[PDB]
DNA sequence: TCTCGTGCCTGGTGTCTTTAATCC
DNA sequence: GGATTACACCCAAGACACCAGGCACGAGA
RNA sequence: GCCUGGUGUCUUGGGU
């Protein structure tokens, strides 16, 4: 309803398919190639095309429309770019799995070291779960220390002995045993070397390794083109009004972009080889700490302020990250909070609500034939006299703000419109005290509007909330539709909660003064 | 295919507290959007009150589709389910 | 499910063999070597 | 090229339409929205079969909005042309760049480099025509062409023909 | 727990999430298959036909 | 907007170029597969319609619906006014008039005779009825798929089509 | 030749220090047995040292505070030597980008170079104000626009030739600035012309009020909101803003509190 | 509205209320997805009424979703780390 | 510009002692110029939205760097009421 | 009038060595 | 011998890059 | 003559 009409059919999500983004697909969804780390054109307003704030990526400004979708900043989701890497680098998240794949396949042609002829191995391919199957296979093939050219009849092997691959930070070392004891030469297994080997893995061996030909193809664990997130993921902030600093990701993408240009600057002229290894490893470093800056065994990337860079991995974990802080719980509208006081002369299921709170909260009541006369009275009283109203919402969604409407007397209400009226007697609201240890921490009470600024509770409900009146505060939530009002009154209401399933007995009784006095 | 024939319905013939709450709210919502009301409205003009009045006279024109764990389902009309 | 979780946890929040919270912890953590 | 297709349409109904003739309203609603419209996936939907007896099923109530969703399964006569299909036509216009031919709902353009050299546009004749000696292509003349390419605008589809082949032309 | 590790591992093995849990639907903001959401509500076309004719949709 | 029984079409590893509609190569796309399914899940052969069948069904459906609109009370220009809206008026009138000038068997007596005569892929059987031909030489050129089938009767097909064909 | 890792920016210092040590020990019983040392700008953080024995490399760097203590030296191949010592444009009529001053970042045509060979005369679209606020930086400069001599004539100028004026001690010919820049102050390589370069080349609110009827009679206030008939006075006396009808107010003016004749 | 308040509404079985709190009363957002590849890669000009997923060359099989803004944000952060979260609106088994 | 009233500021940009103020009223007006008329941006300080009282005293001076420097002290009186906290 | 020195602004880039218990 | 785990919500006050090089302006000879 | 944006990251002290 707050969304403008769109002819596309509305549906819900039934399935989430995870997987990797192929290099080809990243380019197919990208709307611009990103090359220059200089954000501004030349510090003379309007940001530079092909730069990190290219306007095709989107608008985070109220006055510039998106040059891709034409929508305002509120509706525009943002569109991705892409950044071509001069040399393929590892994805920091997938290194230990890459390492596991090397011991499974031939480091020349890439074929699975065992066949259905091996009886125990033929049992292991039957395992239905992809992860367990892959592990069961690797548990067998680990001890197979040579890729056989011949069946244990050629299997497609190349005859080479296989190395023992070891991880050393962001680098993988493989030690080959050249054919008693002689001298073995461990050379570095670069990402580019491993990349070519992975593309030659057959479709039939791709499945047997627990990967998936359509969604998680194993060479896509190596990064060749980086998706550039739109500005909505990395907004700018203004420290002291006319001074704006950039998000940690914006600075870090500049570093990757600068480092990318210097790899192009090497292969065409003065490369003293030992310099190529220092510059390529540094590109690997920046791409790693851009995604995960908690890599064990090496120093963290630091901002010039000295504090560590906020990588994407750190954005999602922990109490304040995206999942625990914004999705499993979040801040909400139509809520209120204040100190509580008791009142014996309120019914059990009532809550006394201060007038000032009752004028700020609202409920959008739909206008019908049975209440249109009643609702017009609220409109004339306006936002400052109780009982009154704050907005009139048409079916198109335009709100009329009754603070600034000087011709309030000339509004005629049509059926189907909405009036956001003040909170009023017997409206159900959800009442709540933290910590919410059990279900009777949230019960529905009936509002009674009262002077003075505390919430009033009948005294017999202090026990289930484990509330008292020594400074405690409690929270109130106002349902915003006809469906949830009915859910509150018919499922969560106080009298339904008198007996608790915890110990098949009541959790409310007569207490304190009234209990002392009744004896 | 998935639908279970009327003679072979096995789920409970009483309206559950969850089914009751959803029926009252949905019907209330439809009345506030000016759906035709099937009972006489006297003095009680709140949307929730009219819907509760219709429930008490077995006059709510809705069908519960109760999903079973395998995905099959029994359709039960609110006219035939017994309300305590 | 949720009702079960709250019904067991709430009494624990207000409470020579090991008893109370340290013993409860051994169970859920199904420790191989109990105290 | 005509087919019979079993189709379906998702219809959203506002609660104020919940009356005893609900199904009859929906039957009228389906026809008004579907008849005469074109899609690239099926073609032109010419007429729906057995409109007054369509079984609409039961409507799903949308949580949070009150409106009702019907899946109206139905059967229609559909018309989609195809690349490679040889068809007859009736010419609608003649111009220096070729001609336009009405094949039922839509119009097909045949360009000049795919028209044989001996068919010469003659404006001085009354009435204007593509003429020969025993051939006569005036408006309404049966001509036989072959559809060599289909382009899709998802609103109206556009097909390009050719008479640059054997046995195609006036008859 | 192990939030990021689960998701990396889920990608590399192309896991399918069938969205039947409460937590799946809560974080995607969809009505969860529990309590008042454990069933669908349909409109009884048969019972509407017992109403008089002047109530009819045109 | 409007959808069908055929669903999903999720991505596969190997692409396909047997999808591009080519009547010569019997590629009718994913919606017009040889075996379709109706709205109950039952299997069903693809329904391709000749010009003669289609003229009877469409005209019948319009006049039965027109009679129904009249509570139960021939010419093409009169039959097209049953539709609602000038956009609908156009497409329906043009389709009848087009069929009015190219349908050889314009009545149900001859049409049922053609129906029984024709009733082996279902698409080819429908093509032969739509495109009039004189001899066997003319049929396998314009419709080059009839080449390597080695089952004529073709001549007696064309003779019966032309004999049932009224003069003009 | 060995390479050695050193603190960034300290490569020249290390080369210097090695020379001092070499020269100081010449002819003694413990000469520094290196032949040469050098540092290439293109190769940040490295010094290269020429010798016959690795021990001499350790000797050259011993005690040097700019060198990383880790035993990080590396050997260079003979086939890589000359590339280490590779030494490596600008033509009249070509474009360059200015690197300094208010014209920093601007595209300019090379008009000519000095006889000695250091500074080049550039043709530039000016960024001028015609002395408008006189009694400059690159962050507080002016927009680019061709010099207009009639505008200068009107507003604030020496004619020197056909189409040539000296204005505020700079030369403008046919609208362009001609100004000398150090060659080191211009960029000649990998210039990317920009899009822009391709195009070119109620009367009682907030007034104090007294209330003359009602329970708040005699109190001072300020009109906070005057939508219609019902005013919002922010009373002074208790911290409350009240709704009040217009019949009840006196407004202050030049002479006292005046009724609704103001 | 923290994690512990979420659990209380589950115990009450008030599924409808919980949905509304976390969407309509907060950060509700509309996105478009491609019916073929399941990504949020649709370019939607609503005044021109034209939609296209360029990758699938698909202008017809396109759906709209209502999801939390913070979930939309989450998926774009996952895309930036080469993880593809494909949202499909139908099952298949 | 901010949504509150600017009518209590004097010409020096500072409010004077003795004037009652309510929430969102501007009490210190300050502007910052916009880089490249109609060149400045507001950088003023409003009273906290939940408060009221009387301006009591206004200090004007300069800081160590020589630019102008102000402090505005506001006083109000809090009277005990329902909900306030006390203890022996 | 010219040259030298000092100060301010802008651009580019780091480094002397110096809290405790659990399982997997 | 490695990390990961370590209640919930809320209020409020108190803070912010460094060094080097180049250019311009002012003062003194 | 409708729209109408004021920061963040920490640390410390507190409330139940
Ligand atoms: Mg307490
Ligand atoms: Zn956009
Ligand atoms: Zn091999
Ligand atoms: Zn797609």
């Amino acid at each position: 309803s707050q969304f403008p009409y769109s002819s596309a059919p509305l549906r819900s999500v039934k399935e989430v398919q995870f997987g990797l983004l192929s290099p080809e697909e990243i380019r197919a969804i990208s709307v611009v190639k990103i090359e220059y780390p200089e954000i501004m054109d030349e510090s003379r307003q309007r940001p530079r095309e092909g730069g990190l704030n290219d306007p095709k990526l989107g608008s985070i400004d109220r006055n510039f429309k998106c040059q891709t979708c034409g929508e305002g900043m509120a509706e525009c989701p943002g569109h991705f770019g892409h950044m071509e890497l001069a040399k393929p680098v590892f994805h920091i998240g997938f290194i230990p799995k890459i390492k596991k794949v090397c011991e499974c396949i031939c480091m020349n042609c890439g074929k699975l070291l065992l066949d259905e002829t091996n009886p125990t191995m033929a049992q292991a391919i039957r395992i239905r779960d992809p992860k367990k199957r892959f592990n069961a296979v690797w548990q067998l093939c680990k001890t197979k220390m040579v890729c056989e050219a011949d069946a244990p009849v050629s299997r497609g092997g190349c005859g080479n002995t296989q190395p023992v691959v070891r991880k050393d930070g962001m680098k993988l070392w493989g030690t080959w045993k050249k054919s008693r004891d002689a001298q073995p030469e461990r050379k570095l297994l670069t990402p580019g070397e491993i990349l070519n080997v992975f593309k030659h893995i057959s479709p039939e061996d791709c499945f047997r390794l627990g990967f998936n030909e359509d969604y998680a193809r194993p060479e896509w664990m190596i990064i060749t083109v980086l998706p550039v997130p739109p500005p909505q993921v990395r907004p700018s902030i203004a420290m002291d009004e006319t001074t704006q600093g950039q998000d940690d990701l914006t600075h870090k993408l500049s570093d990757i972009l600068k480092a990318n240009i210097n790899v192009q600057k090497l292969e065409m002229d003065g490369s003293p080889q030992h310099i190529i290894n220092e510059v390529e490893q540094l590109l690997q470093f920046h791409v790693a700490t851009y995604m995960d800056n908690d890599i064990a065994g090496q120093p963290q990337a630091l901002q010039k302020s000295g504090r560590p860079v906020k990588a994407i991995r750190a954005r999602l974990k922990g109490k304040e990250g995206r999942l625990r802080g914004n999705l499993m719980g979040k801040r909400v509208d139509f809520s209120a909070r204040t100190v509580i006081s008791g009142d014996p002369n309120l019914e059990l299921d009532q809550v006394g609500v201060p007038i000032s709170i009752a004028k700020t909260l609202s409920y959008p009541e739909t206008v019908t034939q049975y209440n249109i006369h009643r609702l017009t009275e609220y409109v004339r009283n306006g936002p400052n006299e109780h009982p009154g109203a704050k907005y009139v919402i048409r079916d198109n969604g335009d709100r009329i703000d009754l603070r600034y409407h000087k011709r309030a007397g000339d509004i005629v209400l049509q059926y189907g419109w909405k009036v956001e009226r003040h909170l009023m007697d017997d409206d159900p609201v959800l009442f709540n005290r933290q910590p919410s240890l059990h279900k009777m921490s949230m019960m529905a009470h009936r509002v009674k509007v009262m002077p003075y600024s505390t919430f009033r509770l009948n005294l017999s409900v202090t026990s289930p909330y484990n509330a008292d009146f020594d400074g405690d505060e409690m929270n109130l939530h106002v349902p915003q539709s006809e469906e949830t009002r009915a859910e509150l009154s018919q499922l969560c209401a106080v009298p339904l909660q008198i007996v608790s399933p915890q110990s098949n007995k009541p959790v409310m009784g007569i207490v304190q003064d009234t209990l002392c006095g009744v004896r | 295919e998935l639908a279970i024939l009327k003679e072979e319905r096995t789920t409970t013939p009483y309206l559950t507290k969850y089914e009751r709450a959803r029926i009252l709210g949905t019907r209330a919502l439809q009345i506030s959007m000016n759906a035709p009301v099937l009972v006489d409205i006297e003095g009680e003009t709140d949307p929730l009150q009219i819907a509760m009045k219709e429930l008490s006279q077995r006059k709510i024109p809705l069908v519960i589709r109760r999903y079973l764990p395998d995905g099959s389902y029994e359709d039960w009309g609110c006219d035939e389910l017994i309300v305590d | 499910g949720v009702i079960a979780a709250q019904s067991i946890g709430e009494p624990a929040t207000q409470m020579n063999v090991t008893l109370g919270v340290p013993r409860l912890k051994e169970i859920l953590n199904v420790a191989k070597n109990i105290k | 090229m005509f087919f019979l297709k079993d189709l379906s349409l998702i219809l959203t109904l506002h609660p104020s339409y919940f009356g005893p003739q609900m199904n009859q309203y929906l039957r009228e609603k389906l026809l008004t929205d579907v008849e005469g419209t074109c899609t690239g996936q099926f073609g032109y939907i010419v007429t729906v079969l057995d409109g007054m007896n369509i079984d609409v099923g039961k409507g799903r109530i949308i949580p949070g909005s009150g409106s009702a969703e019907f899946e109206v399964k139905y059967r229609a006569v559909v018309w989609k042309p195809f690349k490679g299909e040889v068809v007859d036509a009736i010419v609608s216009n003649v111009s220096p760049i070729g001609f336009f031919a009405d094949v039922g709902p839509l119009n097909v353009f045949v360009s000049t480099r795919l028209i044989p050299d001996n068919l010469v546009y003659n404006p001085s004749n009354s009435p204007p025509a593509y003429m020969s000696n025993d051939e006569l292509i005036t408006k309404g003349s049966k001509v036989r062409l072959k559809v060599v390419g289909t382009r899709t605008d998802v609103n109206e589809i556009y097909a390009i023909g050719s008479i640059k082949e054997d046995f195609l032309g006036a008859i | 727990e192990e939030t990021v590790e689960i998701l990396f591992e889920a990608g590399a093995a192309a896991e399918l999430d069938d969205c039947r849990g409460v937590s799946e639907n809560v974080m995607l903001g969809q009505l969860a298959p529990m309590g008042t959401g454990a069933f669908d509500v349909m409109i009884d076309e048969k019972l509407l036909t017992s109403l008089p004719a002047d109530y009819a949709p045109t | 907007v409007s959808t069908s029984t055929v669903g999903a079409r999720r991505r596969r590893a190997k692409q396909q170029v047997d999808d591009e509609e080519n009547a010569t190569l019997l590629r009718l796309g994913p919606e017009f597969a040889l075996k379709q399914y109706d709205h109950d899940g039952n299997e069903h052969d693809l329904i391709a319609l000749s010009l003669s069948e289609s003229r009877l069904l469409i005209r019948e459906a319009l006049k039965a619906r027109s009679r129904a609109r009249n509570g139960g009370v021939i010419d093409d220009d009169e039959l097209a006014k049953v539709t609602s809206g000038a956009v609908a008026n156009g497409v329906v009138k043009k389709t009848l008039d087009y069929l009015n000038t190219f349908a050889r068997f314009k009545d149900e007596e001859t049409c049922t005779a053609v129906d029984q005569l024709l009733h082996l892929h279902p698409f080819e059987i429908a093509q032969l009825s739509s495109l009039g031909c004189e001899d066997v030489d003319e049929a396998i050129t314009l419709i080059p798929s009839l080449a390597a089938k080695k089952e004529v009767n073709l001549q007696r097909i064309l003779d019966e089509l032309n004999r049932l064909e009224d003069p003009y | 030749i060995w390479g050695v890792k050193v603190r960034l920016g300290k490569e020249k210092d290390v080369v210097r220090q090695i020379l001092k040590k070499k020269l100081a020990r010449e002819g003694t019983k413990n000469p520094l047995e290196i032949y040469s040392a050098f540092q290439r700008d293109s190769f940040k953080g490295h010094v290269y040292i020429e010798a016959r024995k690795a021990e001499a490399i350790n000797d050259a760097l011993k005690g040097n505070v700019n060198v990383f203590s880790n035993n990080s030296k590396f050997l260079v191949g003979i086939v890589e030597y000359k590339d280490l010592l590779r030494p490596v444009k600008l033509t009249r009529g070509s474009y360059v980008r200015v690197k300094n001053g208010k014209f920093k970042g601007d595209l300019a045509q090379v008009d000519e170079v000095l006889e000695n060979g250091l500074e080049a005369r550039l043709k530039l679209v000016p960024r001028l104000d015609y002395g408008k606020d006189l009694s400059y930086t690159s962050k507080f400069r002016p927009a680019q626009r061709l010099f207009s001599e009639a505008e200068a004539r009107v507003h604030e100028i020496r004619r020197d030739r056909d189409g040539f004026v000296t204005y505020g001690g700079e030369e403008y010919y046919e609208g362009f600035l001609y100004k000398t820049f150090r060659l080191q102050n211009l960029i000649v390589n990998s210039i990317n012309p920009t899009l822009n370069e391709l195009s070119l080349f109620d009367p009682t609110l907030n007034k104090t009020v007294k209330i003359r009827q009602g329970g708040y009679k005699g109190k001072i206030g300020i009109v906070k909101e005057a939508n219609g008939d019902r005013f919002r006075v922010e009373l002074h006396n208790p911290n409350k803003t009240i709704p009040i009808p217009c019949s009840f107010l006196l407004i202050e003016s030049t002479h006292g509190w005046v009724p609704y004749e103001d | 509205f923290g994690e512990m308040e979420r659990d209380c509404m589950i115990a009450h079985g008030a599924a409808g209320f919980l949905k509304e709190r976390l969407m309509e009363a907060s950060d509700a957002f509309r996105v478009h997805v491609c019916g073929i590849c399941g990504l949020m890669s649709v370019i939607a000009n609503l005044k021109k009424n034209q939609f296209e997923c360029r990758s699938c060359k698909n202008k017809t099989n396109i759906y709209q979703l209502h999801i939390p803004y913070a979930a939309k944000l989450l998926f774009q952060e996952l895309m930036a780390m080469n993880i593809a979260p494909r949202l499909y609106t139908e099952r298949s088994g | 510009l901010k949504h509150g009233t600017y009518e209590k500021l004097d010409e020096d940009g500072l409010i004077a002692p003795g004037v009652r103020v309510s929430g969102d009223d501007i009490i210190i007006g300050k502007t910052t110029p916009i880089p490249p008329y109609h060149t400045k941006r507001d950088a003023s300080t409003p009273l906290r939205s939940t408060e009221n009282g009387i301006v009591d005293q206004v200090l004007l001076t300069t800081n160590q760097e020589g630019l102008k420097f102000v402090k505005v002290r506001m006083r109000t009186t809090k009277v005990p009421q329902i909900g306030d906290k006390f203890a022996s």
